[PDB]
Formats: structure tokens, C-alpha cells, sequence
RNA sequence: GAGUCGGCAAACAGACUUUGAUCCGGAGAUCUCUGAAUGGGGGAACCCACCUAGGAUAACCUAGGUAUCUUGUACUGAAUCCAUAGGUGCAAGAGGCGAACCAGGGGAACUGAAACAUCUAAGUACCCUGAGGAAAAGAAAUCAACCGAGAUUCCCUUAGUAGUGGCGAGCGAACGGGGAUUAGCCCUUAAGCUAUUUUAGCGGAACGCUCUGGAAAGUGCGGCCAUAGUGGGUGAUAGCCCCGUACGCGAAAGGAUCUUUGAAGUGAAAUCAAGUAGGACGGAGCACGAGAAACUUUGUCUGAACAUGGGGGGACCAUCCUCCAAGGCUAAAUACUACUGACUGACCGAUAGUGAACCAGUACCGUGAGGGAAAGGCGAAAAGAACCCCGGAGA
RNA sequence: AACCCACUCCCGUUGAAAAGGUAGGGGAUGACUUGUGGAUCGGAGUGAAAGGCUAAUCAAGCUCGGAGAUAGCUGGUUCUC
RNA sequence: AGUUGAGAAGCUUGCUGGAGGUAUCAGAAGUGCGAAUGCUGACAUGAGUAACGACAAUGGGUGUGAAAAACACCCACGCCGAAAGACCAAGGGUUCCUGCGCAACGUUAAUCGACGCAGGGUUAGUCGGUUCCUAAGGCGAGGCUGAAAAGCGUAGUCGAUGGGAAACAGGUUAAUAUUCCUGUACUUCUGGUUACUGCGAUGGAGGGACGGAGAAGGCUAGGCCAGCUUGGCGUUGGUUGUCCAAGUUUAAGGUGGUAGGCUGAAAUCUUAGGUAAAUCCGGGGUUUCAAGGCCGAGAGCUGAUGACGAGUCGUAGAUGACGAAGUGGUUGAUGCCAUGCUUCCAAGAAAAGCUUCUAAGCUUCAGGUAACCAGGAACCGUACCCCAAACCGACA
């Protein structure tokens, strides 16, 4: 039946991407943490 | 610009559907740049090729990717474009 | 070579000098797509020599 | 200074020899699109543009400009007569990021008390805002007793002492000694001043025969070096085979540090103090939980003397002592390490040491924040097995 | 009848499936079903109300810090004489 | 393997191994494991046991090959056919096609593959995007509010699942076509030219612009029948037949203004309204006339003398050329007219392009009006899957 998750680009994009992070104020907390962490994405 | 007419084009392409294309039509294809327009490569194979062409189609070309042990690899992308010449003057 | 080319010609006639090999860079790029260039030395080396005339221009 | 075309790794093609080719250091030129991202928007690495001066053929290209806020500075001018708001043009600055350190704003709970409400934990964790290479603090309305000491900051004692505390758990000074370091001055505002090292290099001493061995640095047998003898690595154990190790020279050119030096700030460089001191309820900080509670603070309400005054000496009062509050400026001793460079180890030796010696914050697991592995070794040298036979022309 | 839902029996329970299947059932022009896009969040939302749902987790999520929380309670504690 | 001590343990040697080791006595300890439903790799018993994923069936032949139940072709059986067929949207990300392979994968074998290595392969003025305008909602200069972060919101500018110009038919391919090719079309823009001429706003008006249910109709796609061409003469009993099989196709656009719907029209003066103005709309007065006018499927004619066509003829296996009939009668939709019509309460989106009005400006060049040749239409996505072994469920 429906699992949990129903995939689309345009909603993962407006909630997770980088212009959404880099907005508000956690966000780009959220950025810096995870960037000196040393990922190879910072946005998934 | 003097330039830019001698960076637009990178070349022939032949192989099996290029060689029956220019046989049958006359259709050259050319591996242009990256990023150009159908007016600038109009202008610069009748710069370079002294021949008048009617028009141009392109069309853009994903890099196949191949996947091995330590990386993902994934191959250059690049354009190409079908030059569609006069019945006259078939090109070199 | 650069002593060549400080030696004054002008900004117009090291201009023309430009268009030239500009020309042996694209027949350099038509042959290596076809079947018919076995020097690769001359291919690397036009490369070098734009770029010293693009120097000399931009300062004097 | 004779070889070279980066690493995981072959065959092509070629550049210079004795010097500028690789190769190392200084300075410059280019520097696509994203990102504070800043011409307007966006789903980060995309779309649509104007303006100006030039060039270009019914289709464009060069070259700059074009964000908001502060300050200033012109021009401009609403209801409104004047003239402020407001609007444009220009100049200068800021914005973002970074491990810890410092000062402020806000500030928990678990847990202790063998339960638990005061109290501890604790003004600790965390969250914001500033600034600096350190910051803050500092030049007596301070402490001592009738003797005297003269800024602050930091370590060692006084001392787990006087105190404080459901007088429970607990929390805990000062005076006085010993040290480190050794300056004091005054008006942003009556009337202000606020010469050496460093990034590249170069020279650098002394050994021969003899055995065994695949191969001598080892067995033998002698000699030499020394301001450099416990280094590395060379076919096995090397002061004397190779690279290095003790001293000097530096350096076109930059950098920094002390100087002269330039401006300006670094700033040597004048007074002084009104809604101020005190007071009354309500809170904080003082080791100090309304306690005989001094003193500093400030949210509400009030209010002085003119340095013939004033305020301090732990309720309070008289006598003595000692200092000038309501304006400012300051080096040194001090705290810290994301980043370097030398060195050193009764530190580890691939289930240890970083999560990570291996292409590791990778693979993978998650809508996300986030979590997060496993993985070293042929030989001195590829000399990495020509050729033959069975096999699918393979394994 | 499509379509949405889940009343009964049997099979399945190491399933084909971390909730299905084959037979039968109820609504089916409306207090309907549904595609795309948005809004509401942790002593806080939503709820024709069952303490139900909020990413297979819910009498108060998930993750990183305080934090090696506290355990008069269980389990274990390595060579000789 | 031997041997020595009360014990922890010590000592000497045979083989493998191929470069490090530590008397003695003192120090420093990450100092001694069988057990914690301990932790991480290896290997057992269960056990060559259960299972091998719907109870839509396969049986021969010929081929290739080292080897065919499963691969290819052939012949014959079965099964879905409101899907087990075609196509768009998501989503995926080269799985599509061809050479070369078969160790691993695929619940077995494989010469086969959505699997390895190497090449190839997506063509747009009109189809979807971008560009223009907006809904819910987001962000938000200035501005208020707040210990700090920040919160809310005016101008404004983003946000489709909606609203705004235009194309269809046939050929071609190992693999792409409304994109290339032939054929006939349509829309918008720029530069000249010519004949002239009141141009102008983001501001007014008009329009765009819409609910449920129901019923009259009118067409059309499609489907059958009957003719008509090309071929056939048999199942053994019958069948030159009033028989048998197959084929009888054709678009957008032009012209046309019908079924049917809505609607008074025209002149002329005037005006407390359209936040300014208006020659536009609104309101008022007179007069003349029966109504205009605006929408609108579809038929017919044309596009089309053309294409396409069973076939036929010229390794004729692949191709080159030729090519007959191409018509009438009926029955038709849940498909278009219909964004209509009537009825009922629960009273049924916005904004722009489009048409017109004028303000400032006006220099009436500019700007507009037709007519005309001349040219242009940028950049992204186009392969394959899509009730599925390619997307969501760890899996074919």
C-alpha cells in the first residue's frame, strides 16, 4: 500500500535546498556545521 | 568580436548516420561549443567555409557515465549541431 | 619568444598578429578531429603562444 | 645546472646542454558562473536586463556603471505664508566567515540533602551581541589604628580560620606577609592635544686488504678524522660508500620588528561635576538564606552642603584618623591555538593510534537535522613466468 | 459497475506481503472521492472524541548537547604457594 | 621431543622460518580471562533437509554451439482484449540500438539478457517550458513592535493545478520525428517604401469572466449492410455460384455565415455621476424606423490533376518502376454546438493581452493609419520505462 514517502523535485527543493537554508537564521547555522563537519553536499 | 569565429566549431563528427546523412541531404555535423547560438555559427562556417547555408538545427548531447570500483566517472557533455547547406556546395 | 615581441611592433600590428595562428589553432582542432595529426607537439604549443601575445598586450 | 613532460600507471610525439629547460623563492597580468553576492528576480552553480560613451548590415559587440543602511554634502521643497518632513545627486565607511580565549544581555534541569518545597547543582550547560591580538581593570571621596601603608593585574600563604547556613547538605573571606612586573597622567567634554630579522641556497673532514655468503656494513687484520660518534639508507650489523651533521655569506625583490619620518590617530597632553549624594518601599551583587545589617547597585517615587563643606572607619552616637564623588586617557607581568616550524618521548605499531596509514566524513542508512564503516606487507631488483602438452578458441 | 471503504469465513503467520489474498459484503449526485500547490508543531498542534493521528516510533515525536545523569538492584571481576 | 622444580614455570635440542634478540640486578606498569543473554572477524549443528514467489497449459522441428526443457526461426496449441493493448503527467537517469563476451548476477543451465567492455543514438516560429497576467500563500523597502535574536505589515515582486498568437497530411531508422523530407497552410515582429494624418498614462469605461441539476434537439467520429474492382473453384457429400476471400482511403486550412442563440435600432440636443479631464461610458429630452447587429457546430465546393493503394514487373531473398475499385443506405455516441437553454438555492475566481477615452507632454518630424516589397522568430526539454523487472515498498 502507500508508504510513506511519494517523491516530487519541486517540493524537496522549496523545503531542503540551499536558497530555503540560506534564508532564515538556523539555517544558516545548519550550513556552517555541516560544511566544517566536511560533507561533500550540504544539500540533500 | 575578430575572435569567437575561430572557437565555435571543434570539428566533424562521422560515423554511420552522419556519413548516409551528408550522401543522401546535404547535413554536416559538427561537434560546436558548448554553449552557442544559431546565429553565430551561421556566421562563422560562412567565415570559414565561404558557402551559404539556409539553416540550423541543434541539439545537446549527455555525457554517458561509467561506474568502476573507487568513483563514479562521469564523461564531458557537448553540443552538436546539423549544418543544412544550399544543394550546391557540399563543404571541406 | 617575448624579447621578440617587446621589440615594438604596435598594439595593431601585434594585433594582426593574433588572427593568425588563431587560424593554425583551428586547423589544429579540424585535423586532430579527423584522422590526420600525428604531431601532438604542435597542438600543445599554440596554446603557449596565444598566450604570450595576449601579455604583452594587456600590459606594455 | 643536465635532464624533462604532476599522482593512481604504457606506447606515441617532441622542447635545451652546459645554462633561465624542467625545478625552488619574490613581484605582476589573466581570473567563466555560484556564494555577504550587491542591477531585478530564483529551485546555488540559472533566467530577464537597463544606462553611458564608443563600434557593428533589418540579428549585435566592446568598455564601464546600476543593492540597502549609516554618516556627511549639494541640489530640491508638502499640506502652510515662511520652512521642516520628504525626494534625488555625490563622497567616506560598514555587512560575511573563522577552533579557543575576553567582556556584557538572557539564563535551566537531572543530581546532592540517603524523601523534599529554603538551599545546592550554578550564574555552570546552552543561546544572542560586541571587540581585540589579547581583553577587561587602573592612578584613592582606598586600607589600616593612633603605628602606618600609597594604582591595577597574576602565582604562593594566611585558612578550610572568622563568619554565613531548614546552623542541615554545605558555601567560604579579609587584615597581614612572600614573589612576578615597575610609567602615570589629565579634558572626545566649561576651554582641547583625544635599525634587525624573514621567506632559496652554498661549502662541509676521514678505508684498506682477508674470510664465509646470492649479496659484507659482519669474521680477521691495520690506519685515519673530529668544534660535526648513537642520525637517516645503501642487496645482512658503516665515524671514513651516499645524502646529512658544526660555522659563516646572505637576497633583484617583498614582509615584519625596533628605530628618525611624514601627516594623522599611538597622544605625551587644563579646571571641574545636580535631578547628583542621601532618603522611602521592591530586587540584585557583596563569602553574608531580614538577620543588631554597614557598603556598592538601580525598576518606581522623591531630594541636598558648596571643597569654612563633604564621606568613610560592618546597627547607632559622640571624639580622633584618613581621603576629594558626580569628566576622561593609559604599557608590562596575563589567557588561548583552527594555523605554522623545529625538536622530544619508560607514547601507538594496523580489533592499537585520529571516525580515516588504503581515493574517509567516502560507501551506506535516513523526507530531513543527523549517523557513519570495513579496508596495510611479493623480491635486493619485475628479473611479473618466452616455449611445449590437456582444456571451450577458456578457467 | 469504475471508484472509495473494511462486515463474515477459510488460507497465510520462517508469509508472495512488518497487515495481503480468493470468495461473499456496505456507500455509490454527495455531511461525496480525488490530482497539483500551500497553512497549522512538541506540555504544541489537529481531532463528527478513540487518548486517535503528527514519516512502519506517541498518557506528550525525532536528533544533538547538560551527561561517563542516578540506581540501598541484577550480571561479571583474569597467575602460584 | 626430552628433562628439571611444591607450584606459577624454567632448560637443552629435531624440522619450518629469514633479521633481529636481552645474562644479571634494579625502576615503570594500558601487568596475566572460560563465564558479563560481553564486543568484532572465522567456522560448525540443524541439513544436502524446507523452499525455488499465483493452479493464463505447452508439444514437435530446424539451427547455432564445447555443451539446448529455457536461445532464434518454423508449424500447432493455449491466455488477456475497459487489459496482460496503445498514449500523456510525475518520477527515474542511458536501462534504448549494434559489435564483442558469460567469471560474478538471474532463486537451475545458458550460446540469452534490463549483466560486463567498445562504439552509436534525442534536430521545432506553431507540441510542452521560458517570456506576459494572476489565486491560495511567501518574502517585504520605508513603518510600527520587541532584552538581543526577531515578529507583523504598506508600496512593491514572486508564486499554476488556471487565464494570453499560430500545422496538419503522407514518406523515411538498425535506434528520432506534429521536430528531418516532399506537399499545401497559419500567426506575430522588425527594416525600408508609399499614401496620409492629432499622437499620448501604469489613469477612466467596455470586454475577458465562469454554479448544481435537467431536457428539447442539430451534427459528427465510428460500426454494419449493399454495390463495385483484384484473386479463387476446394472437406473427402455439395459448391461458375443468387458462391468465397480481401480491398473500397484522404487531413489542417480556404470559401461559406446554415441548425440555433442573444439583441430594439438610428438621429439630435443636454447633463449635481464615472476621485482631473473626456468627443468614451452613465442619466435625461425629442424624433424616425422595426431591426439592425453580434455569436455559431456542421453540410456542400475546394485542398487533391495529388498522395495512399491488393498487387505486378524489373541475386528480384533486399529493392527499382508500374498500380485497378476507390460508391450508395442505413445506425450512431459519455464526442462538438453549449462559456447555450430552462429551473432550483447553498447565489456561483482574479488579473492581464484585447477594444475605446482623455491628462501632462504635444513641437504636431516624432506618433498613428492602410498599402508594399525586404527579412527574422532567440534558449531549455525531446532517446527508453510509465497498473511497471527502469517509479514508491532492502529484492527481477
Amino acid at each position: 500500500m502507500k508508504r510513506t514517502f511519494q517523491p516530487s523535485t519541486l517540493k524537496r527543493a522549496r523545503v531542503h535546498g540551499f536558497r530555503a537554508r540560506m534564508a532564515t537564521k538556523n539555517g544558516r547555522q545548519v550550513l556552517s556545521r555541516r560544511r566544517a563537519k566536511g560533507r561533500k553536499r550540504l544539500t540533500v | 568580436n575578430q575572435e569567437r569565429v575561430f572557437k565555435v566549431l571543434l570539428g566533424p563528427h562521422i560515423s554511420e548516420k552522419a556519413t548516409g546523412l551528408a550522401d543522401g541531404k546535404s547535413q554536416f555535423v559538427f561537434k560546436v561549443a558548448t554553449d552557442a547560438t544559431k546565429l553565430e555559427i551561421k556566421k562563422a562556417v560562412e567565415s570559414l567555409f565561404s558557402v551559404k547555408v539556409q539553416r540550423v538545427t541543434t541539439l545537446n548531447v549527455k555525457g554517458k557515465t561509467k561506474r568502476t570500483a573507487r568513483g563514479l566517472g562521469k564523461r564531458n557533455d557537448w553540443k552538436k549541431a546539423y549544418i543544412a547547406l544550399q544543394p550546391g556546395q557540399d563543404l571541406d | 619568444k617575448a624579447n621578440e615581441l617587446r621589440e615594438e611592433k604596435s598594439g595593431p600590428v601585434t594585433g594582426n598578429n593574433i588572427s593568425h595562428l588563431l587560424r593554425d589553432q583551428f586547423n589544429l582542432r579540424m585535423q586532430k578531429a579527423t584522422g590526420q595529426l600525428g604531431q601532438s607537439h604542435l597542438l600543445s604549443q599554440v596554446k603557449r603562444d596565444i598566450a604570450r601575445v595576449k601579455t604583452v598586450l594587456n600590459q606594455q
